């Protein structure tokens, strides 16, 4: 019973990180989200936990938070915790904007955030977070950068993503489907949708159930584009027609 | 069944019932005491007692009539010892409204103000839970008499006419058709209502030098405690 | 759960008394066993 | 009786216990053959045993007195062959919070200081040493420590 | 099952029993009792002796924490010392402020809470000791209050505390205080305080005498043994 | 034994077991024996090493010009009173300018232990400090122990092997009062030599001796300036 | 494992977290307070019932509200409540004079429940058991909320808590379906409120609250029973 | 069973102390020896692997101009209480104008010994050799975690420190000079050490009034080597 | 008897948590390095990367200045703030006492804050290590290394992870005078310790050699494919 | 002390062994070793005696002792030495 003791501030007993194993349980609960490599451009997806229709769907974009003109995220996880998360880095975001006048490269911005949860991982008896989100934006060195949160400090960041648990059956498509230098970032749209109506347990890709957010490099600009389930109805059409392309061979 | 510190803490339990503060509802039911709060049209009567055990007890410091204000008064239950600290923070929190607000407080909010600090004595188990019981009167504008309960889980509670505490049960339960009548109440009558609700919870209705007897009428609004001289006029009154 | 489809199908039936079942039934041998699943709506939303 | 249950090893006489409370209860003829009993300690005492019939006169005996350990001991020294010059006053005093039983360790000690023994105890450090060697001796006191 | 672990949370009882070891340990303590004439309050105390132990007249339980007031206190003398001081430090705030007189009631009330909120937070803890406290004065008079672990402020003519305060307060109620005068009120707790505690537990012991009223002049300080007759006065009746 | 954890909880008996603990490691130092006459007072204690070689740690020091003291058990808790006694004594020294008797200052030396000893998170202090010094009345000893209960006398002692100095002091603390300093400070050793076991030293760099008086400043005793004091000897009987 | 401690929140091996679990189901045995979204205005229709005939409704009120345009309701236990009206009642006349103008409610709900999630969230010891019903009017169109202790706030045309909360989200589920008439929702969201409710219903029983875009008006039993019951 | 580390025990008595004990057991022996003329002190680096560096880890430091020191059981632990010291030495020399003695060294370090605070969460099992030259000449003094003084002629510590002690009282000699002391170090320390003797096994520490400091020097262990 | 540990120590002398703590380093990501009169190298590799993600967020080994660089393993959660923790003592030591910063000053800064990491109920302990890679002033070598409990030790060269004392046993012909004579057979040497270690496939092996003063450049794969033909030709003409 | 060395006393008439051997250098290095470390000690001896196909202990003078240091603290436990003072 040397692991059963309530903690959370010092670390378990060969090496393994305590409660990172069942931070990354809580992960995979109930979370979905998907990455993929664009150029000119990046796109990101989401879903609506309640799929019931008496819903007003006033909150605009609920998984996807956009904290910069020029980038956004997309939490997975407890809506509850992360909203601390949205306003913090928004205002960290916001005081070096203030600070330099120059947009806050994502390089040093996502590792904030991460040294601001390893903090609450780290001591005081605090509470881990249990959300990972998501990071896309564009910066004047290294331009399109992806990134993903970690509870443990160390960030998941990579140029893909897997969200959750569930998606592990995206992640065997989206190595064997892995391209450099062709976009066309709808031939990832399209393999988005792919990944929703297959790896992804609800199937036929229901459009008031998801959301897709994709954002497209505009100097200045940098329009974050909402789709968001205008014209995501006529790619479940388009999905299917592949659908029924591809039956035709046999 | 109990799982954890749920014994040492006011936290819920599976079935969403707290502990901590559960075992102050009936903390007041080992105090002994029973102090009815009823209203009449114009005048709220409150009636409690005392037990004499030894000849040297005296009638000053264990009377446990306590007055907030001059036009506002209050009985306590239970243990005695957290009311007296309750007593004292009444009086604070009045003369803040006194202070800052500049008129005498309706004693709605009073009860508000209280039972917000009793829940922040609710919040936390190092602090103790204080299992004092208030019950509070007062006049409000145009409102006629008022009566007012607070137990020490934390909220404001008045009505017409509303008793909690060890035997108040059975006075509750009698007073509901006695009460109704609902009609104006003379100051004999609701003195006649003190004791026969007296007289089913206990009916040994002994000399009434023991029992405390306070009313709230609008004649001088000031609350005013009632003399031994007039206690045992109206009980030989009502008793022919 | 089909072949308690089956027998939920097969008591209406019987209780109307006819030797075949209609696929109307099979329709009412799901709504029975569709009142048993998980729980709701407290915790997740 | 412990609190819940089961079960009890003994739980067959802690009935029958019970029991013997029963027939000191409801059974008049055992008011005859007084019987006595005794315990190490009162830690579990059931309160059904005040009675006549029951457990009637219960005796707390404390640590004997430094007099009453001086008697005590005298009284199974007296066969023993003793140096003489026993003043009596430094065993008596030595003695403190000792149990009957410990004075007898000091009492069957001080029979085996005859012949040699080899060690030599001489003469009126003899009683305060078997009275240390339970809870003494130091050694430590500081060492290690201050 | 633990529920008696901790005084500041509760058990399923609606009690704590930290309390009850707080009550019981006063009760350890050595006899020492109260009583209050008409124009002043007398104090005393037994000090048990084993060996010596020590200079006799020193740390005494007899404690002055103002001009017109005075303490009897029983248990543990670090604590007693404490709560005397922890009164002097109150006396100190009053006469600081304001510099006159502090009503007795008053005082009990400043202490009360202090006692009280010791029960209140499971940091600090409940004292295991009980005082006396009394005071005379030309405008208020004498009064005698007693302050018991739990919080609770009240007074009577008299009270006792010690390993029976029974038998120590049945001969008050036949004791004559208010005709008989102060000096005579002394020696009535002289007498039965040898005859009760019988010397048989204890061999030797020693009973402290303190008193204020009138014939002092409002002022607080020990009276010996000789002075004023008591002397005579305490081995008189006392050997029956 | 769980309920002797928390020094807040009391027990279901209410005694704290606490103080005890701390009441042993009082009882388990050196055997001291304090003292005072009228005229003067003398105080005792004794020294142990670790190895031979290696100097017999002293116990008796000093404070207040007309203040020794002893100490025994713990050292941490003893120099931390021992700087707090140095900033007390200087108190009434500097503003007052005039030295404090120790009736009124060890109650708060009382009082600073009385924390620890109360709210949770805190621990008691064992104190072997054996006090004495000189007002307008004469002399006083006092006591301390975990307790925080310091008691006026004449003669106490505490440590190990003190039950037996105690019955030596009752009839001779009486009549210690009278003698001068001389015959008073090898009396004072002709005490703990019987605690001690009788078969050894007892020699001079392992016993403390102090002397304090009205007129006369303290002065730490030891090593050559105990050899007047043992010389002249009457040695134990077998 | 345990493992989260607490500050903000305690533990769980699988999902959601334990401990306030529990103070989440005293969350459904509080009192059932329906709520309607319906046209260019918002209802809220909730139910009190005293112990006993001695008790008056006209002291305690169940319905406060923190501004003249946006009143509100709770589902839920009991001063929890009464806290946070008070704390809102701070709280949103701040923000209120900050900008000096009300503002959309869209930023009441961002501001004044991002404390109150806070406050449910982090360690109050004790847990809080009181969610609530939110509404308003806000630049010509209204909305209705719903948020709870776990701190997920909601948005519903027709929402209940409490009682019926399996039986009236279901019944709201399939009677309703987008957005109806105003009147015409009241009425099925009336009928599936009086479906667990006793069958014994007085003015004095429920109380009925109303945003209108001119601003919240809190009604009263007695025009509680004098417009239906059955009120539409 | 139920250890309250400084809470006390039923018993009762300190625990954790007698396993800060237990803390210098773990580290390296080293074997002091005060004399008239100078103080001459050794200790084993315990060299692990080739790539430890011999003058990486040492267990004398030198706390002020006329004091040295020998540190015992944890490294970092001690190094803090050196260097602080070294920071108590300098305010010594600066409002007295005189060194600091190397006596009140250790009440310094005494009063912080156990504080049951922030440091000393969990205590330090560091014990200190304070060695130096005061104004009465070559001293050695030993302490431990639990704030010990008491003047020691030789004094040993470490793990051989138990065998140690045995063989050193006997051989110890305290009216005599350094050039016995010289040969008497290296009788204590060919007995301790079960491999061959090099530079970079064990190093000497030897503090002399006239001769200074010295502390030490390089390349004059191997000298006591072939002097065998 | 056992209460396992929280901050105060175990019956035995020693913790748990600290003991418990080393695991970690072993199961981290492992790392090697070598030192010499004026050029220095190391090596990490252990990267688990299947080239399909980031490669520059997976980029661990850093430097504060060109003199000193910062070598780590474990963990890069509480290793990125030892990295951020040491930058601003190293900038203070760039700021204050202007000269390069000594190896002695900053180890003991992140010594003194890795022993009070471990300290407070509280701040939490390391459970990772590091490494001090570098050189001292006029082309001397340093090379230094890190411990849970705040102590730091130097070595001839860096071997640590799985088989710290098989590698050293290797390093033992690695103490000639010919490594690091050239730094063509110092880097085919690194290669070669590396070898017995992990997979040792070449893709995520990466090496920077830092000659003298000059700043560390890691090495690509061409000159890498270089050192490893050298490398297979003095292997295959040892025969 | 003199009583682990009086064990190997007796232990000399086991296994092969001379009176040349010096019994109290590592005798001191190993304390709490009681009697029956020891003798598995003076056991697994012969086990590598056997394996090196040596004799009598004496031969095998100094190595006798090397192989009684490796085994007895490898019987004890395994911890490092670096994180003891560290």
């Amino acid at each position: 019973s040397r692991r059963y003791d309530s903690r959370t501030t010092i670390f378990s007993p060969e090496g393994r990180l305590y409660q990172v194993e069942y931070a990354m349980e809580a992960i995979g609960h109930a979370g979905t989200c998907l990455g993929i490599l664009a150029n000119d451009g990046v796109l990101l997806a989401a879903e609506r936990r309640n799929i019931h229709k008496l819903l007003d769907e006033v909150f605009f974009s609920e998984k996807i938070y956009k904290l910069n003109e020029d980038m956004a995220c997309s939490v997975a996880g407890i809506t509850s915790d992360a909203n601390v998360l949205t306003n913090e880095l928004r205002l960290i975001a916001q005081r070096y904007l203030l600070q330099y006048q120059e947009p806050i490269p994502c390089e040093q911005l996502v590792t904030a955030l991460c040294d601001i949860k390893q903090a609450y991982t780290q001591f005081g008896g605090k509470r881990p977070f249990g959300v990972s989100l998501l990071y896309i934006g564009w910066d004047k060195h290294y331009g399109f950068q992806l990134y993903q949160s970690d509870p443990s400090g160390n960030y998941g960041g990579w140029k893909a993503t897997c969200i959750g648990n569930n998606s592990a059956a995206a992640v065997s498509m989206l190595k064997q489907d892995y391209k450099e230098g062709e976009m066309t970032l709808k031939s990832a749209l399209a393999l988005a949708i792919k990944v929703l109506n297959k790896t992804m347990d609800v199937s036929k890709l229901s459009a008031e159930k998801v959301e897709i957010a994709t954002l497209t490099r505009e100097n200045g600009k940098t329009v974050i584009r909402v789709l968001k389930q205008k014209e995501v109805e006529q790619l479940i059409k388009k999905h299917e027609e592949e659908e029924a392309k591809a039956e035709r061979e046999k | 069944s109990s799982a954890g510190f749920d014994r040492h803490i006011t936290i819920f339990s599976p079935e969403g019932r707290l502990y901590q503060v559960e075992y102050a509802f009936k903390a007041i039911n080992q105090g002994g005491l029973t102090s009815v709060a009823v209203r009449g049209k114009d005048c709220a009567v409150i009636v409690t007692q005392k037990k004499v055990p030894d000849k040297l007890l005296d009638s000053s410091t264990v009377t446990h009539l306590f007055k907030i204000t001059e036009n506002i008064g209050c009985v306590m239950t239970g243990m005695t010892a957290d009311s007296r600290s309750q007593v004292q923070r009444a009086r604070y929190e009045a003369a803040n409204w006194k202070y800052k607000y500049g008129y005498e407080i309706p004693v709605d909010m009073l009860c508000k103000r209280i039972a917000d600090i009793s829940q922040v004595y609710t919040q936390n188990a190092e602090m103790r839970p204080l299992g004092c019981c208030m019950i509070l009167i007062g006049i409000d504008e145009e409102q006629g008499p008022q009566v007012y309960k607070c137990d020490p889980a934390g909220y404001y509670c008045g009505f017409k006419a509303t008793a909690a505490g060890v035997k108040q049960t059975e006075s509750t339960s009698f007073l509901e058709k006695k009460v109704k009548k609902k009609f104006d109440w003379t100051f004999e009558q609701t003195v006649e209502t003190a004791i026969t609700c007296l007289s089913t919870v206990l009916s040994i209705d002994f000399k009434p030098s023991e029992i405390e007897v306070g009313v709230v009428t609008v004649e001088n609004p000031k609350f005013r405690i009632l003399t031994e001289a007039e206690i045992d006029a109206h009980l030989v009154a009502l008793a022919e | 759960e089909v072949k308690g489809v089956c027998t939920e199908a097969g008591m209406y039936a019987l209780r109307e008394r006819r030797v075949h079942v209609t696929q109307e039934d099979f329709e009412m041998a799901v709504a029975k066993v569709m009142q048993k699943d998980s729980e709701k709506n407290m915790s997740i939303k | 009786k412990r609190f819940d249950s089961e079960k009890a090893g003994d739980r067959e006489v802690q009935r029958t216990m019970l029991e013997l409370l029963n027939q000191l209860d409801g059974f008049q003829p055992n008011t005859q053959v007084k019987v006595i009993a005794a315990t190490n300690r009162v830690d579990i005492l059931d309160p059904a045993l005040l009675r006549s019939g029951r457990l009637d006169r219960k005796i707390e005996f404390p640590m004997p007195n430094e007099e009453a350990r001086a008697r005590i001991m005298q009284i199974h020294s007296r066969k023993m062959n003793v140096s003489p010059d026993v003043n009596y006053e430094e065993l008596a005093r030595c003695t403190d919070d000792f149990n009957g039983a410990q004075c007898k360790a000091v009492c069957v000690e001080a029979g085996m200081i005859a012949l040699r023994r080899g060690a030599t105890e001489l003469t009126h450090e003899d009683y305060m040493e078997g009275i240390l060697e339970v809870q003494a001796k130091k050694k430590a006191n500081l060492q290690y420590y201050a | 099952t633990g529920y008696d672990l901790s005084a500041s949370t509760f058990s399923p009882d609606g009690r704590v029993f930290q309390v009850e070891y707080a009550m019981k340990a006063v009760e350890n303590s050595s006899t020492a009792i109260g009583i209050r004439c008409k124009d002043g309050v007398v104090f005393g105390v037994e000090k048990l002796v084993l060996s010596k132990l020590y200079e006799e007249g020193s740390n005494k339980r007899l404690f002055n924490v103002d001009r017109h007031v005075g303490m009897a206190v029983a248990g543990l003398l670090a604590d007693a010392r404490s709560l005397a001081d922890i009164a002097r430090e109150e006396a100190s705030n009053f006469r600081s402020n304001f510099g006159y007189n502090i009503p007795l009631k008053h005082l009990a009330d400043r202490v009360a809470m202090y006692v009280h909120a010791y029960t209140l937070y499971s940091a600090v803890r409940p004292f295991g000791c009980s005082f006396m406290l009394g005071s005379y004065s030309v405008n208020d008079g004498a009064q005698l209050y007693m302050i018991d672990p739990s919080g609770v402020s009240y007074g009577y003519w008299g009270c006792a505390i010690g390993k029976a305060r029974q038998a120590a307060k049945t001969e008050i109620e036949k004791l004559q205080m208010k005709e008989m005068t102060c000096r005579d009120i002394v020696k009535e707790v002289a007498k039965i305080i040898y005859i009760v505690h019988d010397e048989v537990k204890d061999k030797a012991f020693e009973l402290e005498l303190s008193w204020v009223g009138e014939l002092t002049n409002g002022r607080h300080e020990i009276v010996p043994k000789d002075i004023r007759e008591e002397a005579e006065k305490y081995a008189k009746e006392s050997l029956k | 034994n769980q309920y002797d954890n928390d020094v807040t909880v009391w027990s279901p008996q209410g005694r704290i077991h606490q103080i005890e603990y701390a009441m042993e490691a009082v009882k388990q130092g050196s055997a001291t024996v304090g003292l005072k006459s009228k005229t003067h007072a003398v105080l005792v204690a004794l020294k142990r090493a670790q190895s031979e070689l290696a100097a017999h740690q002293k116990k008796i020091l000093h404070v207040d010009n007309h203040i020794g003291i002893s100490i025994a058990g713990l050292t941490a808790d003893a120099r931390l009173l021992c700087n707090f006694m140095r900033q007390e004594c200087l108190d009434s020294r500097f503003v007052f300018d005039r030295p404090l008797p120790v009736s009124r200052l060890v109650s708060l030396i009382g009082s600073k232990t009385q924390i620890p000893t109360q709210r949770y998170g805190r621990r008691p202090y064992g104190v072997g400090l054996l006090i004495a010094g000189y007002d307008d009345m004469g002399p006083h000893i006092f006591q301390t122990c975990p307790s925080a209960n310091y008691f006026d006398c004449r003669a106490m002692s505490i440590g190990a092997r003190s039950q037996s100095a105690r019955t030596y002091l009752e009839r001779h603390m009486s009549e210690f009062m009278e003698c001068n300093l001389n015959e008073l400070v090898k009396h004072g050793l002709r005490a703990l030599r019987e605690t001690l076991p009788a078969e050894q030293d007892l020699t001079t760099k392992n016993v403390s001796i102090g002397i304090v008086g009205k007129d006369l400043e303290f002065t730490i005793y030891d090593d050559d300036d105990v050899s007047p004091f043992l010389e002249g000897l009457e040695e134990r009987p077998q | 494992e345990r493992g989260y401690s607490f500050s903000l929140t305690t533990f769980s091996p699988s999902g959601k977290l334990v401990q306030i679990e529990y103070a989440l189901a005293a969350v459904a045995g509080g009192a059932p307070s329906v709520g309607i979204k319906a046209a260019n205005g918002v209802v809220l229709a909730t139910e009190k019932k005293q112990k006993s005939i001695l008790y008056d409704e006209r002291s305690v009120h169940k319905v406060e509200p923190i501004t003249k345009h946006i009143g509100l309701v709770y589902s839920g236990m009991g001063p929890d409540y009464r806290v946070l009206v008070h704390r809102a009642r701070k709280l949103a006349q701040q923000y209120y004079l900050v900008y000096q103008e009300p503002i959309p409610t869209a930023q009441l709900v961002q501001r004044v429940a991002s404390v109150m999630q806070e406050y449910t969230q982090s360690g109050g010891v004790r847990p809080f058991g009181v969610s609530l019903l939110i509404c308003g009017w806000n630049e010509g169109r209204p909305y209705l909320f719903q948020s709870d202790p776990s701190g997920a706030y909601f948005a519903w045309k027709a929402t209940a808590m409490g009682k019926n909360y399996v039986n009236g989200k279901t019944f709201l589920e399939k009677r309703y379906n987008e957005d109806l008439e105003l009147e015409d929702a009241i009425h099925t969201a009336i009928l599936t409120l009086k479906e667990s409710f006793e069958g014994q219903m007085t003015e004095d029983n429920i109380e009925v609250g109303i945003c209108n875009e001119a601003g919240f008006r809190r009604l009263t039993p007695t025009e509680v029973k004098d417009y239906l019951a059955a009120i539409a | 069973y139920d250890r309250g580390v400084n809470t006390f025990s039923p018993e009762g008595r300190l625990f954790q102390v007698e396993y800060a004990i237990e803390a210098i057991k773990l580290g390296s022996t080293a074997i002091g020896i005060q004399t008239s003329e100078g103080v001459c002190l050794a200790v084993e680096k315990r060299i692990t692997s080739p790539l430890m560096e011999p003058s990486s880890i040492e267990k004398i430091v030198e706390i002020d101009a006329h004091i040295g020191c020998a540190m015992s059981g944890l490294i970092a632990d001690a190094k803090t209480l050196i260097d602080k010291a070294r920071v108590e030495t300098q305010n010594h020399w600066f409002t007295y104008n005189e060194t600091m003695t190397v006596e009140s060294v250790t009440q310094a370090v005494s009063n912080l010994a156990l504080q049951f605070g922030e440091e000393d969460s969990r205590p330090f099992g560091v014990a200190l050799l304070f060695g130096g030259v005061d104004e009465k000449g070559p001293q050695l003094f030993h302490m431990d975690p639990s704030g010990t003084f008491v003047q020691c002629d030789a004094r040993a510590i470490g793990s051989a420190s138990e065998g140690a002690q045995s063989s050193l009282q006997e051989v110890y000699h305290k009216s005599m000079t350094l050039k016995e002391a010289i040969k008497s170090s290296l009788i204590i320390l060919k007995q301790v050490m079960e491999e061959k003797l090099n530079a970079t096994n064990i190093e000497l520490a030897t503090v002399q009034p006239g001769q200074n400091f010295h502390m030490f020097t390089k390349e004059e262990l191997e000298e006591v080597i072939k002097d065998i | 008897s056992y209460d396992r540990a929280i901050t105060v120590f175990s019956p035995d002398g020693h913790l748990f948590q600290v003991e418990y703590a080393q695991e970690a380093v072993k199961k981290g990501s492992t790392a090697v390095g070598v030192r010499g009169r004026d050029i220095v190298v190391l090596g990490v590799e252990k990267k688990s990367v299947a080239k399909l993600q980031d490669e520059r967020t997976v980029r661990k080994i850093c430097a504060l200045d060109d003199n000193v660089c910062m070598a780590f393993a474990g963990l890069t959660a509480d290793a990125r703030i030892v990295i951020n923790r040491a930058r601003v003592e190293c900038q203070s030591h760039r700021l204050t006492v202007e000269d390069p910063v000594t190896v002695e000053y900053i180890t003991r800064y992140i010594a003194s804050l890795k022993q009070r990491y471990t300290q407070s109920n509280g701040r939490r302990p390391f459970g990772i290590s590091a490494l001090i890679v570098g050189f001292d002033f006029d082309g001397t070598p340093r090379l230094y290394q890190t411990d849970p409990s705040g102590t730091y030790h130097a070595w001839k060269a860096n071997a640590i992870g799985r088989g710290a004392k098989s590698v050293r046993e290797f390093l033992e012909k690695n103490y000639t005078d010919e490594a690091i004579e050239t730094d063509d057979l110092t880097i085919k040497l690194v290669i070669k310790a590396l070898l017995e270690v992990v997979q040792s496939g070449g893709k995520n092996i990466e090496l920077a050699v830092m000659r003298r003063d000059q700043s560390l450049k890691i090495l690509n794969p061409e000159e890498i494919e270089k050192y490893v033909a050298e490398i297979e030709k003095e292997k295959e003409e040892n025969e | 002390l003199e009583g682990r060395t009086h064990i190997f006393k007796i232990h000399a008439r086991s296994m092969s062994v001379e009176r040349d051997i010096r019994f109290e250098l590592l005798a001191r290095l190993c304390p709490n070793s009681t009697g029956a470390e020891i003798r598995s000690v003076c056991t697994e001896a012969g086990m590598f005696a056997i394996r090196a196909r040596r004799k009598i202990a004496t031969e095998k003078d100094f190595l006798e002792a090397v192989n009684k240091v490796i085994k007895s603290y490898a019987k004890f436990s395994a911890t490092p030495r670096y994180m003891t003072y560290n």
